[PDB]
């Protein structure tokens, strides 16, 4: 979590 | 693994159906974290959760801060070549 995630 | 290129074909209505994550300024590459069931990545066929994106339609993400790959992912239409790798 220390990443960020993204939703495409 | 072996690199690989992966053709994906989205309709305008619909995204990628990816999640990313990673990214330069983590120190890694931009990586699918998830395939969404029934979108354009899961019907493509070629793309799997740990695949490192190299590049797409010929643009290198190799070194690309996540937002950046984010805008750039994000504009591709159509029939989109991906340049990807599981490592």
């Amino acid at each position: 979590s220390r990443w960020q995630t993204s939703i495409i | 693994g072996p690199i690989r290129k992966v053709l994906l074909l989205k309709e305008d209505h619909e995204g990628l159906g990816i999640s990313i994550t990673g990214g330069k300024e983590h120190g890694v590459p931009i990586l699918i974290s998830e395939i969404h069931p029934g979108q354009p990545a899961d019907r493509c066929g070629g793309l799997h959760v740990g695949d490192a994106i190299l590049a797409v339609n010929g643009v290198n993400l190799r070194d690309t801060k996540h937002k950046e790959a984010v805008t750039i992912l994000s504009q591709q239409r159509g029939e989109i070549e991906f340049e990807v790798v599981y490592v």
